């Protein structure tokens, strides 16, 4: 069977400005794709699996073995992040995921 | 290896092409170092390569450079899916990137259902012959007398036009003569080869 999202990945996530931002994305039946994550605004590719593109060293995605969740972490986070970001599957078409991130400060 | 980024060299040429031939795009960087070139579809954010990595799992696609200049993004037999913008892209900090755009054109072909077929019918009779075509860009189509005569096209008000040739899907014939009997030809052209021509016998008794 195809690969697919878990529909329980938080579609909407905040973080604190200054601190690390985390977007998660559960991917089930992944089999031979990647999971990869991309940056809406400027449609920066971000992550492919755990190798990292981008030279914006804040960035890394993590594979949860236990959960099969694909995280993206952002370090430092500012409000120039917030925005949408897209988990995709490397199926044919690709699978995407909408997540939208928001930096806030506490209080 | 010292601190000054790359940069692109030219634009990426925008590709037309016809479906199942091969289209190639192609971008062109200075200095890029040890920085990796992306290509995505703009349209669907589809990752369709990072360096000599393809990940996109369709197969058609594939990459390759030249030189450290001249990387490639090659779309083999490409269909009408494959239309869109395809973007070109830097891991620098901050990124750049560059998009070229792919046109999928589809030579003229009939459709069998509403193509006339050779008919015999009585002399004073309307008939209308009709050739109906499928492609992009849409085809034009053009009726001729296969022995170079004029085509005789009549009005309800008693005058006739003597054309040599006809521009129009359907060709309508009324109060025909036994001299319009023949050979009529329809041809279905839109710029993108071949073009496509169907032979039509109109017999008057
Ligand atoms: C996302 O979360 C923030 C903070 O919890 C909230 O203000 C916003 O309304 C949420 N967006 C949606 C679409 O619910
Ligand atoms: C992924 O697995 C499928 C299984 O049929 C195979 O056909 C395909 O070539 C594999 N792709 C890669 C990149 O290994
Ligand atoms: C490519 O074609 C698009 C229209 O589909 C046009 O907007 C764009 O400017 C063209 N690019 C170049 C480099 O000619």
């Amino acid at each position: 069977m195809e690969p697919y999202f878990d529909p329980s990945t938080p579609r909407n996530v905040t973080a604190l400005m200054g601190k690390s931002a985390y977007l998660s994305c559960r991917v089930r039946n992944l089999a031979n794709k990647t999971v990869s994550w991309i940056r809406h605004r400027d449609i920066h590719i971000l992550t492919v699996g755990s190798y990292t593109y981008t030279s914006d060293q804040r960035f890394q995605a993590t594979h949860h073995q236990d959960t099969e969740d694909w995280t993206l972490q952002i370090k430092w986070a500012q409000k120039r992040d917030a925005g949408m970001y897209e988990c995709q599957i490397s199926t044919q078409p690709v699978r995407s995921y909408f997540v939208r991130l928001n930096v806030v400060v506490p209080h | 290896s010292r601190a000054f980024q790359p940069e692109f060299v030219e634009s990426i040429s925008n590709v037309s092409v016809a479906v199942g031939r091969d289209a190639t795009f192609t971008c062109h960087v200075r200095h890029l170092g040890g920085y990796r070139v992306g290509w995505l579809k703009a349209d669907t954010k589809a990752i369709q390569a990072i360096h000599e990595n393809v990940i996109t799992h369709n197969p058609r696609v594939t990459v390759s450079h030249l030189d450290q200049n001249t990387w490639n993004l090659h779309i083999k037999a490409v269909s009408e899916e494959d239309r869109g913008g395809y973007m070109c892209q830097l891991n620098t900090d901050p990124m750049k990137s560059q998009i070229g755009f792919l046109d999928v054109v589809i030579p003229p072909d009939f459709i069998s259902e509403d193509t006339s077929s050779d008919v015999i019918v009585p002399e004073g009779s309307s008939v209308r012959l009709t050739c109906r075509a499928r492609g992009y860009p849409e085809p034009i189509v053009t009726w001729r007398r296969e022995d170079g005569n004029e085509i005789v096209l009549k009005d309800n008000v008693g005058t006739k036009t003597l054309a040599p040739s006809f521009r129009g899907e359907v060709l309508k014939l009324s109060k025909i003569s036994r001299n319009e009997m023949g050979s009529y030809l329809c041809i279905a052209s839109n710029g993108v080869p071949p073009s496509v021509s169907k032979r039509i016998s109109l017999s008057i008794h």
